[PDB]
């Protein structure tokens, strides 16, 4: 399994600096072009930066001239982006990517991507969510959920019963409330019959705030 | 533009030179078929690193002293199919420094 | 910079359909184009590169063609899981640039929302806000009117909705509508009602509760 795992994403004030990391496993790192590619929420794909196998050749899109520096440590199989002079519009998910299968025909065609790490450029303060039960009230199917209210920045994750319940789960795109805080509900539909027997807990991680909440949802 | 020519069945020669920052301070080079893309070579036919050649096949080799930065290419026994633009790319270190040479082979 | 313009920006098409997405480049891009498929919350998946070459793993019902300044991605025999935003990318000249993206949703038979409504939790009310949530579950098409009524007064300005991305299997959407009041405002009124127009409802479904009933 060829794998890229970014970290370092998080909240940073405009004008401020951030180093992203990308951990590569399951191939010979040092013989592959690495790129960064980024994607503002809801918006398109923008290529950022590339670096040669050897790590001595650097490439950049104009917008990053002077601000961003790509590096690799081939002995740590790790790719870096140093981002300086960050701006609101630099707020995006940052992927590392490579051309692996593609390399022998067209480098820069990225068959292999990471998960992404979200960089948020904002003056706003980190705030942890409140998690509130969406309790089933009212035939054969019950909805319940969790309201994950009033957090900054993105993201939060919600699993259900520690990842054991996935069928029927809808976790909604967070909305920026007027307050500048994000809000989001995760709902799941289950057998009404199951309300007495199965316990339902939503697991909300808001890593930015190191907030972990496990909410029991009772009817 | 500058057509390089060869008859079918001949070896072709494509010139590509760069200047080592210093002798035996070599820079990665690649040849591919098709004009130079964004990065490295399309359809690599030959690839060097700082030390030596690390990818090739039988039909393609460096005919010169690549340690002095003569990375001109020979193509064994050309067919018409070997016609087109070949990329020679010098991966000079630092920022956006690549030297890209497209050379047009034409095969009578 | 080489501009990539995809067309259409948006496409809605039925399972089994043949669909083409075009990508036009502002300069000669040779064969140096890639097509990617991005599902929500996921990284782009490379389908096709060098215009025409399939990545191993990619169904043969995907195909690329073109060269120079105009390129096509074709999906024959469209499947539900082919929901995604599709991007072209040029690899001819720095910087690497993508198209704006084509969103392909799957046309599909009309499916009514199942509607649920959730009172404010006691927990939230402590903190002096009431969020009332209405779930439209698993409906198609996407277009759907949620109207919030408080004691029959149509509500305005105090609600937001979020929609799930089309489901990859059954091609449905779900929709949260959240009505935000102060606990003050929430106490004053009694009936809280979520009224749903959808194409798969002959008439509005209303789900309501009375504040302070089990
Ligand atoms: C000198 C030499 O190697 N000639 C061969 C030729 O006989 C053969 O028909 C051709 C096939 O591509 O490859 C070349």
């Amino acid at each position: 399994e060829v794998q890229l795992l970014e970290s370092g994403g998080g909240l940073v004030q405009p004008g401020g600096s951030l180093r992203l990391s990308c951990a590569a496993s399951g191939f010979t790192f040092s013989s592959y072009h690495m790129s960064w590619v980024r994607q503002a929420p809801g918006k398109g794909l923008e290529w950022v930066s590339a670096i040669s196998g050897s790590g001595r050749s650097y490439y950049y899109k104009d917008s990053f001239f002077g601000r961003f520096t790509i590096s690799r440590d081939n002995s740590k199989n790790t790719l870096y982006l140093q981002m300086n002079s960050l701006r609101a519009e630099d707020t995006a998910v940052y992927y590392c990517a490579t051309s692996w299968e593609t390399a022998r025909i067209l480098p820069g065609a990225f068959d292999i991507w990471g998960r992404g790490t979200l960089v948020t450029v904002s003056s706003a303060s980190t705030k942890g969510p409140s998690v509130f039960p969406l309790a089933p009230s009212s035939g054969g199917t019950a909805a319940l959920g969790c309201l994950v209210k009033d957090y900054f920045p993105e993201p939060v994750t919600v699993s259900w019963n520690s990842g054991a319940l996935t069928s029927g789960v809808h976790t909604f795109p967070a909305v920026l409330q007027s307050s500048g805080l994000y809000s989001l509900s995760s709902v799941v539909t289950v057998p009404s019959s199951s309300l007495g027997t199965q316990t339902y807990i939503c697991n909300v991680n808001h890593k930015p705030s190191n907030t972990k909440v496990d909410k029991r949802v009772e009817p | 533009e500058v057509e390089y020519r060869a008859e079918v069945g001949q070896n072709a020669y494509l010139p590509c030179f760069y200047t080592p920052a210093a002798p035996g301070n070599l820079v990665p080079v690649c040849w591919g078929k098709g004009a130079c893309p964004v990065f490295e070579c399309g359809n690599v036919v030959l690839r060097t690193d700082e030390r030596d050649v690390n990818y090739w096949t039988s039909r393609y080799w460096l005919n010169g002293d690549f340690r002095k930065g003569d990375v001109s290419l020979t193509i064994e026994n050309v067919t018409l199919a070997d016609s087109g633009i070949y990329c020679c790319r010098i991966q000079i270190p630092g920022i956006m420094n690549d030297e890209k040479f497209n050379l047009k082979l034409v095969i009578k | 910079d080489i501009q990539l313009t995809q067309s259409p920006s948006f496409l809605s098409a039925s399972v089994g359909d043949r669909v083409t997405i075009t990508c036009r480049t502002s300069q000669d891009t040779n064969s140096y184009l890639a097509w990617y498929q991005q599902k929500p919350g996921k990284a782009p998946k490379l389908l096709i590169y060098a215009a025409s070459v399939l990545l191993s793993g990619v169904p043969s019902r995907f195909s690329g063609s073109g060269s120079g300044t105009e390129f096509t991605l074709t999906i024959s025999s469209l499947q539900p899981e082919d929901f995604a935003t599709y991007y072209c990318q040029q690899l001819a000249s720095s910087p690497i640039t993508f198209g704006q993206g084509t969103r392909l949703e799957i046309k599909r038979t009309v499916a009514a929302p199942s509607v649920f409504i959730f009172p404010p939790s006691d927990e939230q009310l402590k903190s002096g806000t009431a969020s009332v949530v209405c779930l439209l579950n698993n409906f198609y098409p996407r277009e759907a009117k949620v109207q919030w009524k408080v004691d029959n007064a149509l509500q305005s300005g105090n609600s937001q909705e979020s929609v799930t991305e089309q489901d990859s299997k059954d091609s449905t959407y779900s929709l949260s509508s959240t009505l935000t009041l102060s606990k003050a405002d929430y106490e004053k009124h009694k009936v809280y009602a979520c009224e749903v127009t959808h194409q798969g409802l002959s008439s509005p479904v209303t789900k309501s509760f009375n504040r302070g009933e089990c």
